[PDB]
RNA sequence: UCUUUGCUCCACACAAUAUAGAUGGAUACGAAUAAGGCGUCCUUGUGGCGUCGCUGAACCAUAGCAGGCUAGCAACGGUGCACUUGGCGGAAAGGCCUUGGGUGCUUGCUGGCGAAUUGCAAUGUCAUUUUGCGUGGGGAUAAAUCAUUUGUAUACGACUUAG
């Protein structure tokens, strides 16, 4: 759905061999938190000796965006199941929030991998702080000095399904 | 990956004149005038500074990009056509038949005759487009001249005349007779 | 709205303008399609050729008299078009394809008539640039239409005649502008700015 | 004047129905000038009149009329919901129908 | 499975419906096209068949054994009496085809040119065309903007001409009509020539030149309900086939479980329109002539 | 005489252009791009009218032929600043398209005893006005 | 037209007949859409300048007993009905424009009289399609089929001919 990152923070339960665990931490693009926590064990399983019923969840906190207004450009790395094997990705999104980048991602990953969520791993979403950095022609395409563009051919869409006039495209 | 600006520069020599309407091109010099339509492209002109015209082309793919140059080539050619003009030089190639091309009148067409080739009683007629002219050269065995401001038609008569005077039924690799292209130039080659 | 409704078919993709057609016959509308010539097909004609061609194939084959007939008109192109979606073996479905008209050109009184478009079957609203289309003249033409020239002709005729009464009207309702100008800077003008008109 | 309206003018279009099966208990009706529910709303509860001609004169009148009320609204468009009294002949698919003002809560 | 040998199929399959023509005179489906230039004539004429003979004459075709040389060739006679000229009809163009708005005729028609509006003329008042000639007898009134609505429109013009065939030995006494296209220039031309040839004669003279190719279009000779042998050409059965060996003995496969219109089919044979083309004229001959 | 070329200029999208909002929350109020995310998406402000900054795909604005002078990533009280220095909202007010705007809402305001008073306005108006058709 | 006064067109008088469905107006350029409309100017063009669009949410019409009876003021306009002049229109033109006067209305403005009881709503009846019977005013005075006959035709029908 539309996405949210959160805070996820698990632990291993606590015996008498061994109080006080380690407290592993984890940043989650989900939903919901129901998601969230589903995804965290996932990977902490993939990375550690612990599960649902043998681990515990200590906090799950949502991380808002700390300025939703700056345009950032964003760096993702992503690990995806192809229908043969499984490879790695880097790609740069242009956009204002975490959420926003990685909803684009999978819906990019969708569209020219036929990818799905599923398929798709995030392995970290990183601010590019310093532009010529960037590496992507698509992204420093809008990093010009005092850009400018058009819009050709407009559309403007009818109420009624009959028009008195023909339409123009101008703008 | 959809560029959002793609341009190319059109220079405008000193006695031409370039109007522009919708995608209509007319182009007016010395030799002439020339007319194009490029209303199947979506690119846009812009006038710079009376000697200079852009063309560009916003938030476009591969294609729609590579159509950009191929404008610019076009207007270019018409410039360079209505200027200087265009003039392809074909020879003729046989071994034992002589080729005969004359130029014939049939209505007021002006055809060109082709006649001999390969011993062929067939006479093959090439019709002359308008705007191109012939010359039979002298100071050369065998050569042919056509002249013009398009390109296009001239180029396209000598395809013509070249592919009339195609041989069947035999190996082209030692029946090489014909008449061939041997320059592409101008009527004012370094001016 | 209107009692009759003259769309003028030019610049609109068939399938759209057919389907917006026989829901508005459905719904009780009455409808002429005119310059059904100059609808246009979303892919390139010898595309569309091969499709018609296709379809030109296809006959019952003890019999060829009775079988699917191929009209050639591009005003039967689209009555064809447009009754696969219309139920027209139900009397409903009759009654709807009585509500219709199709021609090729504008001939009389629907000539002295307001046409109107369909915007959301306009091809230059619907089509990206750069994708091709055919023109339905062109291919019916090419498919066995005899009569491309004569609608040109009368239709140069039709805009000749046109073109001679818009300049009369048009010459009159600057008169019309320029008598409402000078009574405007009028208390009841301003009177009437106060209620928006 | 030339006009003597106090109704809005709509279309029969159809019954309440799935892709096989029709319920003529229940009608649409398409009104002109309406496009979306919330603009819809406001003839709900409204008299429909489906007035028709015969040749028989029964009590003073060669003018029939079915009487039904709009229940609710039908869809994304401003299609409503009808219910008349007797239900609507089908071959009224099409056919013009009545929407007065009243009752009003203006 | 598949025919074991094959065979060409047996007919014409463009010359069917084999049915009856419509008409005892063909009529013409296909004019000259037009050159605007030529002075104004008919396209064509009507004539009666009367029979064929022999001719000989000196074969001139360079490359031929028989060059210089006397042959021998059938020909076929056309009585042709010279035509009547009654009545134009402008055609206009159309999207849906040639349409005839107005037809003029002449003031005067003869007996056998109105007799063929009429079934039973033995019983009748005669009472034809008797208030179109009083339409005449003010100057021009009726006529004349018939004529120039033809002249105004009508892209296409034909002349009505009648036969006379009371000239004729045929004992029929009814004048065959029909409409032949001119191929002038100047619709008005052609028209002014009609109205100047109305109530008159058009002889072959003044149509077809000797050495001329033409075209013959009538209706062929009939003989009746026949059997797919003669109508089709198709194979005799042997001689010991049960229920007939004049036949066809498969008229179709399984499926389509349907006789197919391609299979030949016991029916009528003869009075079909036909077309003949490419048939050179050896002499135009007059009457005024031993 | 020389070259000629219809420039056919349209309406670019930059920082400072001013837009019109069409569907949404805000639904007719004006905003600034003050800067642009992708070809198909901007971030705007429009502090005057109550418009929060936001990105916003740009099927959801009008484009106005306006333009007031902004650096890129301006913050929202910047923008507030050189709005009211360029002089946005009068200038937009003076338009046509603002006038039918304006005319549009006023007609739909109207009750029934304002189209009485327009309709016997309109008919004097046509009397004087028909009375002078017929004199030129 | 003397199958015993028939046929047709028009007028209005009454009956029946139905309605795929009026209930202010189907309000006329053409072409392009990576371009146009409108104004204006000039040296008349692929011209310059200005303006518009971002929907018809428009434009026009629209007040009066389902739209009454009257008086006046201001303008010489608007609109309807029947006539009348001259054109244009053939793609299915059967419509568009125009001239002249006559007549009626005029809500452009100011007034007077009337409405009630359909009883708190009941489509609350206003349209066009055809047909028929009547009156009164014009207009015109045939064919086909059977039977007979013909053989350019033909199983029979049909076709082609004649009387
Ligand atoms: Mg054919
Ligand atoms: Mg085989
Ligand atoms: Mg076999
Ligand atoms: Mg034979
Ligand atoms: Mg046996």
């Amino acid at each position: 759905a539309h996405f949210k990152e959160y805070q996820v923070i698990g632990r291993r339960l606590p015996t008498e061999s061994v109080p006080e665990p380690k407290l592993f931490r984890m940043r989650i693009f989900a939903s919901n938190e129901v998601i969230a926590k589903s995804r965290y064990w996932y990977f902490l399983q993939k990375l550690h000796k612990v599960k649902k019923a043998s681990g515990e969840i200590v906090s799950i906190n949502q991380i808002n965006e700390a300025h939703p207004t700056k345009v950032k450009n964003f760096g993702v790395w992503v690990r995806y199941d192809s229908r043969s094997g499984t490879h790695n990705m880097y790609k740069e999104i242009r956009d204002v929030s975490r959420v926003a980048a990685v909803e684009t991602l999978y819906q990019d990953m969708a569209a020219r991998h036929r990818a799905r969520f599923r398929s798709i791993h995030i392995l970290k979403v990183a601010e590019i702080e310093k532009t010529a950095d960037v590496k992507r022609q698509y992204v420093k395409q809008f990093l010009t000095k005092d850009l400018k563009f058009p819009l050709p051919h407009r559309v403007q869409k009818s109420t009624k399904t009959f028009s008195y006039k023909r339409p123009s495209t101008f703008y | 990956m959809k560029y959002i600006q793609t341009e190319q520069q059109i220079e405008v020599p000193e006695g031409v004149t370039v109007s522009i309407k919708s995608r209509i091109v007319k182009v007016v010099g010395p030799r002439g005038t020339l007319t194009k339509n490029l209303k199947h492209i979506d690119v846009t002109f812009t006038k710079v500074n009376n000697q200079l015209i852009k063309v560009a082309v916003h938030n476009g793919g591969r294609k729609h990009v590579a159509a950009l140059r191929t404008v610019k080539s076009l207007v270019d050619n018409m410039i360079t056509g209505v200027t200087k003009g265009y003039k392809y030089k074909m020879r003729y190639v046989y071994a034992h038949f002589p080729i005969n091309v004359n130029i014939v009148e049939k209505d007021g067409a002006k055809f060109i005759e082709v006649r001999n080739f390969l011993g062929d009683k067939k006479i093959r007629n090439v019709p002359v487009r308008d705007g191109v002219t012939i010359e039979f050269s002298t100071n050369v065995k065998d050569e042919i001249v056509l002249s013009g401001n398009s390109v296009e038609d001239v180029s396209q008569n000598a395809a013509d005349l070249q592919q009339i005077c195609r041989v069947r039924n035999k190996d082209i690799r030692k029946f090489l007779d014909g008449i061939y292209v041997s320059h592409k130039g101008f009527i004012t080659e370094d001016l | 709205v209107e009692p009759v409704v003259v769309i003028d078919g030019k610049g609109h993709l068939v399938g759209r303008l057919a389907s917006v057609v026989a829901k508005q016959l459905l719904n009780g509308q009455k409808i002429v399609v005119v310059r059904a010539e100059e609808l246009n097909i979303s892919g390139e004609f010898f595309r569309n050729k091969l499709k018609y061609h296709d379809f030109l194939r296809k006959a019952t084959a003890f019999n060829k008299t009775r079988g699917p007939f191929h009209f050639r008109a591009p005003s039967r192109i689209f009555y064809k078009a447009l009754r696969g979606m219309v139920s027209h073996k139900t009397a409903r479905g009759k009654a709807a394809l009585e509500r219709l008209k199709v021609f090729e050109g504008i001939p009389p009184p629907y000539d002295k008539k307001k046409r109107v478009v369909v915007p959301q079957a306009l091809r230059v609203l619907r089509l990206k640039p750069g994708r091709k289309y055919t023109t339905l003249g062109k291919l019916s033409t090419s498919v066995g239409w005899k009569y491309e020239d004569v609608v040109a002709k009368l239709e140069a005729k039709r805009k000749v005649s046109s073109a001679e009464y818009y300049a009369k009207k048009r010459a009159f309702t600057k008169k019309v502008a320029s008598a409402n100008a000078t009574a405007a800077e009028s208390d009841v003008a301003k009177q009437l700015a106060a209620l928006g008109y | 004047a030339e006009s003597h309206r106090l109704y809005v003018k709509g279309k029969h279009l159809s019954y309440q129905r799935s892709k096989r099966v029709n319920n003529p208990n229940v009608s649409l009706i398409k009104i002109e000038g309406v496009a979306t529910p919330q603009d819809a709303q406001f003839y709900l509860g409204k008299r429909i009149a489906y007035v028709y001609r015969a040749s028989k004169e029964v009590r003073g009148s060669k003018i029939r009329v079915m009487w039904g009320k709009v229940t609710r609204t039908h869809g994304n468009s401003g299609v409503v919901r009808a219910t008349f009294r007797n239900n609507l002949p089908a071959k009224t698919f099409g056919a013009s129908v009545r929407i007065f003002l009243y009752p009003s809560n203006i | 499975s598949h025919r074991k040998y094959e065979a060409p199929r047996h007919g014409h399959l463009g010359f069917l419906p084999r049915k009856r023509a419509a008409s005892i005179r063909a009529r013409v489906k296909a004019f000259p096209k037009d050159d605007r230039s030529k002075p104004v004539a008919l396209t064509s004429f009507l004539g009666y068949k009367a029979g064929m003979t022999t001719i000989v004459r000196d074969l001139d075709r360079p490359g031929s054994k028989f060059h210089k040389r006397e042959v021998v060739e059938a020909v076929t006679v056309v009585d042709t009496p010279p035509v009547v000229v009654v009545g134009v009809v402008g055609y206009v163009e159309t999207p849906r085809g040639l349409r005839s708005l107005t037809t003029v005729w002449a003031e005067h028609l003869s007996d056998e040119v109105k007799r063929r509006f009429y079934k039973n003329w033995y019983k009748s008042k005669k009472k034809a065309f008797t208030k179109y000639s009083a339409k005449y007898a003010q100057d021009g009134a009726g006529i004349e903007r018939e004529l120039a609505r033809i002249k105004k429109y009508a892209s296409v013009v034909r002349v009505l001409v009648h036969t006379q065939i009371r000239k004729t030995p045929l004992a029929q006494k009814k004048a065959h009509l029909a409409e032949i296209q001119l191929n002038g220039g100047s619709i008005s031309e052609k028209v002014d020539w009609a109205r100047e040839h109305f109530e008159k004669t058009v002889a072959v003279d003044s149509v077809f030149e000797q050495n001329e190719m033409i075209d013959a279009i009538a209706v062929t000779k009939g003989h009746g309900f026949e059997g797919v042998t003669h109508r089709w050409g198709t194979k005799k059965l042997p001689r010991k086939t049960h229920r007939g060996l004049r036949k066809v003995a498969c008229i179709g496969a399984w499926h389509p479980a349907h006789v197919m219109w391609s299979v030949a089919r016991a029916g009528q044979r003869g009075y079909h329109s036909r077309t003949s083309i490419n048939h050179k004229i050896y002499r135009v001959g007059k009457g005024d002539d031993e | 005489t020389d070259s000629i070329v219809k420039a056919s200029n349209w309406r670019l999208v930059e920082v400072g252009r001013v837009v019109l909002i069409k569907k949404g929350q805000s639904a007719g109020k004006l905003a600034a791009i003050v800067e642009i995310i992708d070809q198909k998406k901007v971030l705007i402000d429009g502090p005057k009218a109550g418009v929060p900054r936001q990105a916003i795909n740009l099927g959801q604005v009008v484009l106005t032929p306006l333009t007031f002078a902004l650096p890129r990533g301006a913050r929202t009280a910047t923008v507030s600043k050189k709005w009211a220095a360029a002089a946005v909202c009068e200038k937009w007010a003076a338009s046509s398209w603002a006038k039918k705007i304006a005319q549009r809402e006023r007609r739909a305001a109207l009750t029934d005893f304002e189209r009485f008073q327009v309709m016997v306005l309109r008919k004097q108006k046509r009397y004087t006005v028909k009375k002078a058709l017929a004199k030129a």
